[PDB]
């Protein structure tokens, strides 16, 4: 039982702890995108619509 | 950060500090060990993130969609109007939904910031929130799980044929 | 004896002849590597990995979106002293009642 | 607001830090129990901050600092309600967790899973926390559920016992029932109101309430184990004391009752569920009490004497005193919660003896035991100026001057003679006469653990009441002028039970034979309540579920009806088609009649 | 669709081509893998579907399933790689490939844009059913359990095919979106009421219907455990997505025609629930479970409100990975005392602890306890009857308490009390057994963060 529950937390904090500190390092030194006005004449990706990041990395290669 | 308008809230009125009392308040020398050991390494910590996010600035947009002709105007069995139609009613159906909960939000913000003095310092924002409730309730009540812009008109037009039965009948009267 | 039959073989404890097992292969090196893709795989990749993927899954369903467009709405309609939602979702010049 | 808030929610996250310390293995098992306790502690000190503040100026406010889920036009959000009623509650109930956990840590110390004791104590109180302060009725929902299986892992502790399981399930049962009406509440406020939000359902406030008032009133009967539902109460007894000090005596069982109190804007307008209310509390407080006379556990006569009281708070919702109630339930949670803790110390010293039969004469042989007990005795009668005091004499005086049933009026006055009774079979037997226990006397009551714990709740038990009374702004208008017989008919009842209660107990060492009579078999066997519905109920539903549903019905007539018959036909014409005997001579005759049939039934020629 | 469809038929080679020892570990790798890739289907828009071509689509009620679809067929070769071992190799492959056929008809069924294409796939799910359960079953009586589950099956989707059919050259499509702006409403006729039972029995026998349910509690009970996992997680719910989709082209008439299977449910919910408390068979009862729970979904369908598809959304994808992880618990205890009935082991959490929380999980979802996805499934429900009627909350509140009664009836009788004095072999658990109720419980926990994207087309 002790083995099992050191490998479930073991192999969850592998990408865990990386994820939150690329998320935090995100945040931190990247942040969120500013709402803005459209300028005139201009035509956003569809992916300029998001706010998060990360929200527009997923929106612009895979969707 | 919001706009005022939309989310409104009357002016705050604090009390001035009037104390009779000889002892010293608890309260206020706590409040200024947490404007120290919290409030300031808070703020501090924020503006070092605010600095790097000023460095690296880009936006983001509020999608605008363009009205198309709407259900009625759509030619029976025309899918490719009926399409766009019932699209764009079907945005409208989730922006309604939204403006039903801002309307909603107003009336539990009054009804906890005036305390005891509620049923009478709420009586703008239940107004409100009785007619739009019945507006909603007129459009998009009772159609079911598979509604559509079809039904919400075919709603409308039993809705328009009773009231102008029941507007002849009391023109003789 | 009536026909002739295999008796019914004793059932077997992988404990017994490799006490490290995890329960997947008699082979203790292929058990090792069938609990590494299952945890590493399962736990690792789809369960953490999704997770972040469906948390920042950009504006699931115009959910976000709906608010905001609520928002600019309600703000213009009340500055121009018209009801912030009306009974009839269509408008009744486009509408021929029968009769 | 900063310093307000940010004290508020820490205190809920700073209860969580120990269960999420188990997620991260082995970080220090020899600590936990100190750990979790010290834990306790500190969130009683930062819970402190923000009930100052509501005190000295009224601060209140709402946090819904999460949103979870929008359902077309019912926005739901993790939102809690830091006002009147949380601010009281949660110091209180932060300050008698602080004691049970300190005297866990010396009555559960030989017990080798102590760890997952003070985990589940934890999640008791965290799932506690969350119905005091839940601002819509689906977080307060999962506070209500989250207390309900907490009771049902702690009160099965001793999972190998079989009377243990059967009390554990018995609870689930009574409050899954109650739970009903919860439910009722939810899916009206919701289809009327369009809210499951506190705010939206006072705002709007209906006038047809009936319905969903009832739904309310049917989850406070059993969570709070009022008459109908509550032989759960005592039979949850079979937990450890820790359990019962905590769970079902100060805190969880107040949960039925909290709820109502959460509601009164809709029960104060509402007479017709007042009537209820006040019924049920006063049937519901004599018939236990009548109950606890009779009984021979220390533990029961205390577990009877919760349900006592417990349907004197329902008494109290019931003549419209919502904050009198409140205030019960804060001072109750003091001298209750330290009597269960002295009877733990006694059972303690006479290795697992709970029978009053077998005590007496620990009068001097633990001398601090014994003034807890005396303490919360007669703080428990309301003796004046200790903290029963504060709020039960104040509901006598309000439910006398009330425009109330005279019925429930007699009912709750009569129990409240009843209290004397009870607490005097106790210390009586308890403590006075001569000892009666084994002849190995292990009597030691010297742990720090065990007296500091006490200490702190006997301080609650004498001063608590004063302070909260005090301290806590005036929401109603006390009724101050009354008939001399209706100031002190509270006190003077409570005379009478000691004094009635100390002749009959002298009754008991005079060398006569005695004589059993009807009203104390009924006492004794609660009423025959539990003997009749926990046999009759259980045996028509059991029956039921094999003679008629599984056998009758679905292992007979559904097969019958279908599956069956139809495979039976088709057997039966396949036997027609398939029976023949292989004859030219009858073959071709049938050809003949074919070819007849054909044209002259059919007419195919044509 | 292809980018899931073309993965799933490689897993066949890739488990024929595998090295002998390796066709557990290289199919549960890729299995994963694809289940990956499957949350791409999450982008889902606010008023469109997610429409790839002619043949195939996703919306926000067919993702979860397809999820839920491919995240078991990995469970699966966990499940049944033990009491597969000492099976020969070339039917080791085969029961895989059985496995893998199903997954592949799974994925296309509920992606099919087209009804009749929903339809070929809807009974092609029936082979490779039926061989698990007949070949790979234990019991005598897994043959019988074999011929209800196929002849209760066809009884009621042959008139379906009519009916489809009859659609079709009536409206001229069978496309389901073709059919949202071409559907007419059904008059009320003697022909019509035929149609709409025709239309509607097929998906009442699967879900089941009670009175038409004896099909399961054989089927589910006779079937290996990779098949009462498939069988109670996923193919319990192509009768509720067939419904789900069906019901466009039957209004108004479903207003009335919907009261007697109203009926069946509400009471065939209570008298299957009392039937779970009288239970000496472990995986009978988990079996009877199943059918109380997906009662709730019938009658969610059938009112046909926007709560309560939200709650049949959620029901089902909250009752496949409970019910799947009660089926693999109480398989947990038949590979080591080789028997059923729940009475034989007892007291077991004193000899397998860590063991005794999963039941307990598992027992906790089962009964619905807030805030899990199980009770915010039943709760919508609950809601959205007491608007259809008042008088229903009778009938729902004394099912939940029978659902509490018997959820903890089996804990306690199994994981509580005293040990069997002379069952001897319970050996630890295995990390296979421990990882496999983890990955059931652990995202039915997460999904309560975000049940927005469980809810389906109407959130
Ligand atoms: C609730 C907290 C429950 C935690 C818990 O301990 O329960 C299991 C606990 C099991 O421990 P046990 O029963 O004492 O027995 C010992 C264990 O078997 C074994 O104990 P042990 O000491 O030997 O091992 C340490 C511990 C832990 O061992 C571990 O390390 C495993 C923990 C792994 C957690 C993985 C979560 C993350 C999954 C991956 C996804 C994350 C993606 C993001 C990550 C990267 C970040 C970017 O063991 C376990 O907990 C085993 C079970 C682990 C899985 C349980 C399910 C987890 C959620 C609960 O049992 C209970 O506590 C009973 C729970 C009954 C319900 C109470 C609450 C009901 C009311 C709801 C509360 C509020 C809900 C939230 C709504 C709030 C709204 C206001
Ligand atoms: C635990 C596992 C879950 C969390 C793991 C991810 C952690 C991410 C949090 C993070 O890194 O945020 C960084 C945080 C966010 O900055 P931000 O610009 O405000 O956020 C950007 C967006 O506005 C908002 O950012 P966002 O949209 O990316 O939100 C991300 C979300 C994170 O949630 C996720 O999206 C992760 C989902 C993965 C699945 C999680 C399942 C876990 C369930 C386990 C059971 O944040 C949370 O809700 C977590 C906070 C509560 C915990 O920035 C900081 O690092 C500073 C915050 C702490 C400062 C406290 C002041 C201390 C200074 C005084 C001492 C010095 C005096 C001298
Ligand atoms: C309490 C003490 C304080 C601790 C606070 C920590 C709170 C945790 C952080 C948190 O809430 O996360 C944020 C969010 C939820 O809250 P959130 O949506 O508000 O996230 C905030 C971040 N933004 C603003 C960007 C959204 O986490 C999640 O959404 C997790 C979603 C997981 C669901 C998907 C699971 C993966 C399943 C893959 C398939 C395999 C399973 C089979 C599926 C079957 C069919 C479906
Ligand atoms: C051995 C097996 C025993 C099984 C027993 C099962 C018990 C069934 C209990 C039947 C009585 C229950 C109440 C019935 C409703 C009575 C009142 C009512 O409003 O509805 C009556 C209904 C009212 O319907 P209606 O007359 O208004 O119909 C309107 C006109 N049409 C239909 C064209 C639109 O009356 C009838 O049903 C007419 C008689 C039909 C006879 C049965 C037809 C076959 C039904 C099975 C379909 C599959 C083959
Ligand atoms: C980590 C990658 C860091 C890359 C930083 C350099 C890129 C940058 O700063 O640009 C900001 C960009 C947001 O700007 P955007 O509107 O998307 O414009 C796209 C630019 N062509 O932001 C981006 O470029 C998006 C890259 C970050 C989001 C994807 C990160 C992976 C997602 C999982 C996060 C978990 C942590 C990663 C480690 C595991
Ligand atoms: C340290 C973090 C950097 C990565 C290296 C990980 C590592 O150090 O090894 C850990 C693990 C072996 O450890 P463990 O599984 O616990 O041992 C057997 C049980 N005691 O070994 C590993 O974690 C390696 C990954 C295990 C999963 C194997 C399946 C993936 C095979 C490679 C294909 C992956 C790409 C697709
Ligand atoms: C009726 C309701 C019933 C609710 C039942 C809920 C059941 C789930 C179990 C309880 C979960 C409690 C956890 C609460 C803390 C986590 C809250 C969170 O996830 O923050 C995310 C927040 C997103 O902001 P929000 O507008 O609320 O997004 C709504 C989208 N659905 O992002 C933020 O606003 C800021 C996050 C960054 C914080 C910065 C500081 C980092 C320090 C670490
Ligand atoms: C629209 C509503 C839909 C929903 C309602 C569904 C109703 C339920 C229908 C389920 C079908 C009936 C159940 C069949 C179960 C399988 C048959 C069975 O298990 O019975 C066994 C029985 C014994 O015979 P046997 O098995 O061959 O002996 C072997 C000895 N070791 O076997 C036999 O005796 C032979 C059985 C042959 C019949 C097989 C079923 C055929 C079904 C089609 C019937 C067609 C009738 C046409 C006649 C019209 C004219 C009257
Ligand atoms: C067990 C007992 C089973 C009892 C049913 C046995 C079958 C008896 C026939 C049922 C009646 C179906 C029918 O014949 O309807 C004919 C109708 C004519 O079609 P049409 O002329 O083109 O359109 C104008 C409508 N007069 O066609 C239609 O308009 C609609 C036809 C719908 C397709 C129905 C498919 C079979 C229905 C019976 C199975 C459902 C009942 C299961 C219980
Ligand atoms: C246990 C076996 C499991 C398998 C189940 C098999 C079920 C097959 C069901 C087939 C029969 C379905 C009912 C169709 C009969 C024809 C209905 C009809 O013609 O009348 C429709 C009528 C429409 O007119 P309306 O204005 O809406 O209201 C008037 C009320 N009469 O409006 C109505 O009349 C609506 C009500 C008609 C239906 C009456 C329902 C009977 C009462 C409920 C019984 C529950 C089910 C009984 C199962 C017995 C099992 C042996």
């Amino acid at each position: 039982d002790k083995r099992f529950l050191k490998l479930l937390r073991f192999y969850i904090l592998l990408t865990g702890i990386p994820v939150a500190i690329g998320i935090t390092l995100i945040n931190v030194f990247i942040g969120e995108a500013e709402l803005a006005e459209i300028p005139e004449g201009y035509v956003p990706e569809h992916w300029e619509y998001f706010k998060h990041p990360i929200s527009r990395w997923i929106a612009r290669t895979f969707f | 950060s919001w706009d005022k308008d939309v989310y409104p809230e009357p002016p705050r009125r604090t009390p001035a500090p009037s104390p009779q009392t000889s002892l010293p308040n608890p309260i206020t020398y706590l409040t200024k060990a947490f404007d120290l050991l919290v409030d300031r390494p808070v703020t501090l910590v924020r503006e070092f993130i605010e600095r790097q996010h000023a460095k690296n600035k880009y936006y983001y947009y509020h999608r605008e969609f363009r009205r198309v002709p709407d259900i009625t105007e759509c030619q029976e069995k025309d899918v490719l109007c009926m399409f766009e139609a019932e699209m764009q009613w079907r945005r409208d159906y989730k922006v309604d939904q939204e403006i039903v909960n801002i309307i909603q939000e107003r009336l539990k913000a009054c009804q906890q910031r005036e305390g005891e003095s509620h049923r009478q310092n709420c009586a703008k924002e239940l107004e409100q929130f009785t007619q739009v409730v019945k507006a909603y309730q007129d459009r998009y009540h009772d159609l079911g799980a598979h509604y559509s812009a079809r039904k919400c008109l075919a709603k409308q037009k039993q809705r328009m044929l009773a009231e102008r039965k029941a507007a002849k009948e009391a023109a003789a009267a | 004896l009536r026909w002739q039959e295999d008796p019914e073989p004793e059932d077997e404890n992988l404990y017994e002849k490799n006490p490290d097992s995890h329960g997947y292969d008699k082979d203790p090196a292929v058990d090792i590597w069938n609990m590494r893709v299952v945890f590493f795989f399962g736990f690792s990749i789809v369960l953490v990995l999704g997770s972040t993927f469906v948390a920042y899954l950009p504006d699931y369903r115009m959910q976000e979106w709906a608010r905001r467009e609520a928002e600019r709405l309600v703000k213009y309609r009340e500055a121009h002293g018209l009801p912030i939602m009306e009974s009839n979702c269509f408008d009744p010049s486009k509408i021929q009642l029968p009769e | 607001m900063n310093m307000f808030s940010s004290l508020s929610l820490v205190t809920l996250l700073l209860l969580t830090m120990p269960i999420m310390m188990m997620s991260f293995n082995t970080y220090k098992p020899s600590n936990y129990p100190l750990y979790v306790k010290t834990a306790i502690s500190y969130a009683f000190i930062t819970s402190m901050i923000p009930t100052m503040m509501f005190i000295h100026s009224g601060q209140e406010l709402i946090i819904s600092n999460w949103h979870w889920l929008t359902i077309q036009t019912l926005k739901l959000s993790l939102s809690f309600k830091m006002d009147y009623f949380s601010m009281m509650f949660i110091p209180v109930a932060l300050f008698v967790t602080w004691s049970i956990m300190e005297f866990s840590m010396w009555y559960m110390y030989s017990d080798p899973n102590i760890n997952k004791f003070f985990k589940y104590l934890l999640l008791f109180l965290i799932t506690m926390l969350i119905l005091v302060t839940a601002n819509n009725l689906f977080q307060l929902f999962i506070g209500w559920e989250g207390v309900g299986i907490m009771s049902f892992l702690l009160i099965g502790w001793w999972y190998g016992r079989a009377d243990a399981n059967t009390a554990a399930l018995q609870a689930i049962l009574y409050n899954r029932i109650g739970d009903i009406g919860f439910i009722l509440a939810m899916a009206w406020f919701l289809t009327n109101l369009n809210t499951w939000d506190l705010q939206q359902i006072f705002m709007l406030n209906p006038s047809d309430s009936n319905m969903p008032l009832i739904g309310l009133a049917l989850a406070a009967t059993g969570k709070s184990a009022q008459f109908g539902l509550h032989p759960w109460l005592p039979s949850a007894m079979e937990g450890p004391t820790p359990v019962s000090a905590l769970l079902h005596s100060s805190t969880m069982v107040v949960a039925g009752i909290f709820l109502l109190i959460r509601f009164y804007p809709l029960t104060e307008n509402n007479k017709y569920i007042q009537s209820i209310t006040l019924c049920l509390g006063a049937i519901t407080t004599l018939f236990t009490a009548m109950c606890a006379l009779t009984q021979n556990d220390i533990k029961k006569i205390i577990a009877f004497s919760t349900s006592s009281q417990l349907g004197l708070m329902m008494v109290t919702i019931g003549i419209n005193q919502p904050y009198l109630a409140f205030l019960h339930i804060c001072t109750h949670a003091f001298f209750k919660a330290m009597l269960f803790m002295c009877s733990g110390s006694i059972i303690h010293s006479l290795n697992d003896e709970q029978d009053i039969r077998k005590m007496g004469g620990l009068f001097k042989a633990m001398p601090f035991t014994t003034t807890a007990l005396i303490v919360g005795s007669l703080a428990l009668t309301g003796m004046p100026f200790l903290t029963g005091f504060y709020s039960k004499d104040l509901i006598i005086e309000a439910a006398n001057t009330s425009y109330t049933n005279a019925w429930a009026l007699l009912m709750t006055l009569i129990a409240t003679s009843f209290t004397a009774i009870y607490s005097t079979r106790i210390i009586f037997f308890a403590l006075l006469g001569q000892p009666r226990f084994p002849t190995l006397v292990n009597i030691n009551e010297n742990n720090p653990l065990l007296i500091n714990s006490i200490k702190r709740l006997l301080i609650g038990s004498l001063f608590a009441g004063y302070i909260i009374s005090n301290n806590i702004p005036p929401t109603t208008i006390p009724q101050m002028t009354m008939p001399y017989y209706l100031k002190t008919t509270a006190l003077i009842v409570t005379i009478l039970g000691f004094i009635l209660a100390l002749e009959i107990s002298n009754m008991t060492k005079n060398l006569k034979y005695h004589y059993p009579s009807n009203a104390f078999k009924f006492s004794t066997l609660l009423g025959y309540f539990p003997t009749i519905m926990h046999r009759l109920a259980p045996y028509m539903n059991l029956s039921m579920s094999q003679k008629s549903a599984s056998s009758l019905l679905d292992l007979i007539w559904l097969e019958a009806i279908l599956p069956k018959t139809i495979s039976l036909a088709q057997m039966k014409a396949s036997t027609l088609v398939t029976n023949q005997k292989g004859l030219i001579k009858l073959y071709f005759l049938s050809f003949l009649i074919t070819i007849l049939i054909s044209m002259i039934l059919f007419n195919f020629h044509e | 669709m292809l980018k899931y469809i073309i993965p799933t038929i490689m897993l066949m080679p890739l488990t024929w081509l595998s090295k002998n020892n390796m066709i557990w570990v290289n199919s549960t790798a890729h299995s994963l893998l694809i289940s990956f890739t499957s949350l791409l289907l999450m982008n889902q828009f606010g008023d469109n579907s997610l429409n790839f071509s002619l043949l195939f689509f996703s919306d926000s009620l067919s993702t979860p399933l397809l999820i839920l679809t491919m995240w078991l067929l990995p469970l699966m070769l966990m499940a049944s790689q033990h009491h597969l071992s000492k099976e020969n190799l070339t039917r080791k492959k085969l029961f895989i490939t059985m496995l893998i056929s199903l997954q592949l008809f799974l994925i296309m069924t509920f992606t099919a844009m087209e009804l009749i294409l929903f339809y070929i796939l809807f009974e092609a799910t029936l082979v490779p059913t039926l061989i698990i359960i007949t070949r790979w079953g234990n019991q005598t009586e897994r043959l019988n359990a074999g011929l209800y589950f196929l002849f209760y099956t066809l009884a009621g989707s042959l008139p379906l095919l009519v009916a489809l059919i009859y659609i079709q050259n009536t409206v001229g499509s069978l496309n389901f979106l073709m059919l949202q702006y071409w559907v007419q409403p059904v008059h009320n006729s003697w022909s019509n009421v035929f149609m709409w039972l025709a239309c509607m029995m097929a998906f009442m026998v699967k879900m089941p219907l009670y009175g038409l349910h004896l099909w399961l509690p054989k089927a589910h009970v006779e079937a290996p455990i990779a098949g009462s996992m498939v069988l109670a997680a996923v193919l319990l719910k192509l009768g509720g997505y067939g419904m789900l989709r069906i019901t466009l082209i039957l209004n108004p008439m479903t207003d009335f025609m919907a009261y007697p299977f109203i009926m069946l449910s509400l009471w065939g919910m209570i008298m299957t629930s009392s039937i779970c408390l009288r239970q000496t068979d472990l995986k009978s009862l988990i079996a009877y479970s199943s059918v109380s729970h997906m009662a709730l979904v019938i009658v969610a369908i059938l009112i046909q409100t926007p709560w309560s598809y939200m709650g049949a959304t959620a029901l089902m994808i909250a009752h496949g990975l409970t019910s799947s992880m009660l089926f693999c618990l109480a398989n947990s205890n038949y590979e080591r005392i080789h028997s059923r009935t729940m009475i034989l082991a007892r007291g077991l959490q004193t000899l397998l602890p860590l063991m005794a929380t999963w039941w307990l999980l598992a027992s906790l979802t089962n009964l619905a306890l807030p805030p899990t996805i199980n009770l915010i499934g039943e709760l919508f429900v609950v809601m959205s009857t007491f608007s259809w009627s008042n008088i229903t909350i009778i009938l729902m509140g004394v099912n939940m308490v029978i659902t509490a009664l018997y959820s903890l009836y089996m804990l306690i009788m199994t994981q509580r009390g005293k040990y069997t004095y002379h069952i001897n072999n319970i050996s630890p658990s295995f990390t296979r057994e421990n990882a496999l109720m983890s990955l059931h419980i652990l995202p039915l926990l997460l999904l309560t963060l975000n049940p927005k994207i469980i809810l389906g087309p109407l959130y």
